């Protein structure tokens, strides 16, 4: 209403990863804009790049279902999840040894959904028992326990200053965690439905949150309420995730169209609109200098948008 | 605050020349 | 150079790698097995084994392939099923000792009632449609043994039929499909599993080849 | 995560030898194996390469059409025909495993080997200093020339940095010239131009006289060329 209109932004293909036949799941891009993990169906790890277009790693696993795939930001350990609580931590720079196992996670009594790489020690999970806490390699035993949740939570988002991480389960609910004390410090509602995923702004004065009401707001830390709401008359799905831009301009938002959208900061306008997937959408990964988007679908087709 | 942490993106997001 | 070269080697070797183990996990049926609470899900896998999800290999007239216990899980049903897409077989393995027990405090009914709610849930629903849920029939010497003692007429009146063994093993199977809306496209198979005996899994295991040719036709779609 | 190698002896010239190297430990079916040879008397020469799985086979221009390898993944036994050899090929062999894919650090475990005495297109790159007796803490800078244009896509220097070390092989210390591998700390630094390099070395330790050897990675006959040494 007072903000100047970017406009209609027009949306091309960079690339398109083909090569693996499991259904793509999660699809974790790294902090250094160069290499991304995806999740697959039958316990390969498979680790892809945007400008190379080639595999560099793949190893079977015990678990053969693989709900995420967490990417360190120094690319040196990786974590895939699974729906039988075995959460195996995997490291890429081996001696005599393309990937190994050297800890093993376990003690969880719901089915783990995601899981986020906080620092080269300290992991956090996200389980089916609204257990989203902390982990540790060394020790293999958790360190805080996060609870507050009526339902079981199934998304995970982390903050860029590595100093909380919020968290909303099915409650219609979001709620933000911190790392040193481990409680919740401020709860945010207003969503119609359950959520799917979560996204924080690369600032840290907000975080938006997409449900299956399809609606979209973003809860302010300091205001301690939404600033606008992103309707839709015409849509009936809902959102299966969310995401910023480099720096939280655009907002990215799969629905369950076999496409994406692409809504304003305050405009609410679809200014992109995406098209070409075969299947359903399960999560897009935008890289930290925002240059291009890689979004993942269960027709096992990795396009990366720029 | 709410134009401050917009304006970094709304120059590299449409300026890529592809790099 | 040399490095970018060699990269072409290493992912024509990964991709024939990974064509491999496609191919091979390819002829492997994956068997889905859930139920009711403690509804004999330590009993079944217990009978092919000498000839939190539960992973379970045996092989049987040169078909090897793998089958997935759901096990204890405390969970909804939309965010489960999403990762259970697109599985051939779901066998359920229904509770005779459920009909008989007292109402739950916390539930809002017994447990033969929540049980055909997760049967109607895991039946009618709109993501798979194509794919078949097979009924497995466990423990039923003590479910005669306890209707013979005991009615089952008294809790059911929705039906006065008699109170003998096979009649009560026959008219469980129609009271089954009428709660399903899609039949062009969807079936239900019902087999009688002994836990007397052993050599029953060769009863029932030529079965599979009876559904999975089925969505092998799923393939050619002439039906 | 060893890799002995036997075959030692005496031979003559124009008849055969059997070299082995005997490796475990290892995926041996997903690992780069380099013939690398050093001799007392010059530097490093590369004279064989196969791609991981029995793949692609190269070869120098002295050397295709003399000798022939082999390879075995079942047994992890290695094989080395000697046809019709001279006397001027006179050296000490190696086995060295390698691997690569992007950000990869090659290299890192290499053999002892054993030394073989006999009885009696391509482009080159040229170094910069031979031999200067330095003190150890004086700021050391070594520089490197090239005559080859990189333009490459990418936008890094294909040159890896080897050191004889005297007891065990050369390892692979310094790759890309702009990042550090493992089991070294980090304390070097490389800069330059497409064409000259510009290496520096702060703070050295005790027992740093070993021989440097600069290479390129854009072409499989790797020029090692003399390299550079320095004293006590």
């Amino acid at each position: 209403n007072n903000i100047d209109p970017v406009g209609r932004i027009q949306m091309r293909t960079r690339r398109t990863l083909r090569g693996h036949l499991a259904k793509i799941y999660a699809m974790h891009w790294g902090t250094d804009s160069r290499l991304l993990v995806s999740a697959s169906q039958d316990g390969k790890l498979i680790i892809w790049d945007s400008y190379t277009t080639n595999k560099v790693h793949a190893i079977p696993l015990r678990s053969s279902w693989v709900m995420t795939c967490a990417y360190a930001p120094s690319g040196n350990y990786v974590a895939c999840g699974g729906l039988d609580n075995i959460c195996s931590i995997y490291n890429l720079k081996t001696r005599e040894g393309n990937v190994r196992v050297s800890r093993e996670l376990a003690g969880h009594t719901g089915y783990l959904s995601c899981c986020r790489f906080l620092d080269d020690n300290q992991i956090v999970t996200s389980s089916g028992d609204t257990t989203c806490a902390l982990w540790d390699i060394e020790t293999g035993q958790q360190t805080t326990t996060f609870t507050g949740h009526t339902g079981d939570v199934m998304s995970l988002s982390l903050a860029p200053d590595t100093r909380l991480f919020v968290s909303g389960a099915c409650d219609a609910s979001a709620k933000l965690w911190d790392v040193r004390e481990g409680m919740c410090r401020q709860t945010f509602t207003g969503h119609e439905s359950d959520i799917n995923a979560i996204c924080f702004f690369p600032n840290g004065n907000a975080f938006a949150t997409g449900s299956d009401d399809a609606t979209c707001r973003l809860f302010d830390l300091r205001a301690d309420q939404e600033l606008m709401t992103y309707s839709h008359d015409n849509i009936i799905c809902g959102i299966t995730s969310v995401s910023f831009s480099k720096s939280g301009r655009l907002l990215l938002a799969g629905y369950d169209d076999f496409n994406c959208n692409v809504w304003d900061a305050l405009k609410a306008d679809r200014a992109g609109v995406l098209a070409g997937h075969d299947n359903r959408v399960s999560c897009l990964g935008v890289t930290d200098d925002g240059m291009a988007v890689a979004t993942g679908s269960w027709d096992s087709f990795l396009k990366i948008w720029n | 605050k709410v134009s401050k942490a917009a304006a970094d993106l709304m120059a590299y997001c449409e300026a890529h020349a592809k790099e | 150079s040399a490095e970018d070269k060699a990269a072409v080697e290493r992912s024509k070797m990964i991709d024939r790698n990974l064509r491999e183990d496609g191919e091979k996990a390819a002829k492997e049926v994956k068997l889905l097995l859930l139920g009711a609470g403690e509804s004999g899900k330590n009993t079944i896998v217990k009978q092919m084994k000498i000839i939190g999800i539960v992973e379970t290999h045996f092989t049987d007239k040169d078909l090897y392939f793998k089958m997935f216990d759901v096990g204890a899980q405390r969970s909804e049903r939309k965010k489960w099923i999403h990762c259970f897409e697109g599985v051939t077989a779901i066998i359920f393995c229904v509770a005779l000792s459920d009909y008989d027990l007292v109402l739950a405090e916390d539930e809002e009914m017994n447990r033969m009632h929540a049980s055909m709610k997760l049967f109607d849930s895991i039946c009618n629903n709109k993501w798979f449609t194509e794919t078949s849920i097979i009924l497995f029939l466990n423990k039923k010497d003590l479910f005669e043994e306890k209707i013979k003692r005991s009615p089952l007429t008294i809790c059911y009146p929705e039906y006065t039929g008699s109170n003998t063994y096979e009649e009560a093993a026959a008219y469980i199977q129609c009271q089954f499909e009428d709660l399903n809306r899609r039949k062009d496209t969807k079936e239900i198979y019902t087999h009688f599993t002994c836990s007397t005996d052993t050599k029953n899994v060769q009863f029932v295991f030529d079965a599979v080849t009876d559904v999975i040719i089925k969505n092998n036709l799923k393939e050619c779609g002439l039906y | 995560v060893q890799l002995v190698e036997s075959g030692g002896g005496l031979v003559q010239p124009g008849g055969s030898r059997k070299l082995s190297c005997s490796a475990s430990g290892f995926a041996f079916s997903s690992f780069g194996m380099h013939w690398v040879r050093q001799a007392p008397e010059k530097g490093l020469e590369w004279v064989a390469y196969i791609s991981s799985g029995s793949g692609t086979i190269y070869y120098a221009d002295t050397v295709k059409g003399r000798f022939t390898i082999s390879r075995d993944d079942p047994k992890n036994t290695l094989f080395l025909q000697m046809t019709s050899l001279r006397s001027e090929d006179t050296a000490m062999y190696y086995c060295v495993r390698s691997i690569y894919y992007y950000g990869s650090s090659p290299f890192d475990f290499w053999g002892q080997g054993t030394t073989l005495t006999v009885s009696s297109s391509d482009i080159v790159m040229t170094q910069a200093t031979s031999s200067v007796p330095v003190t150890p803490g004086e700021s050391v800078s070594i520089s490197c020339r090239s005559s080859k244009s990189l333009l490459h896509s990418n936008g890094n220097t294909y040159l890896y940095w080897f050191l004889q070390r005297p007891g065990q092989s050369p390892q692979l210390l310094i790759y890309r010239m702009s990042n550090l591998a493992s089991g070294v700390p980090d304390r070097f630094s490389g800069s330059g131009s497409g064409t000259a390099f510009t290496l520096t070395i702060s703070r050295l330790e005790a027992e740093d006289v070993g021989v440097y050897y600069c290479m390129q990675h854009l072409e499989y006959p790797l020029t090692f060329g003399a390299g550079t040494k320095l004293e006590l």
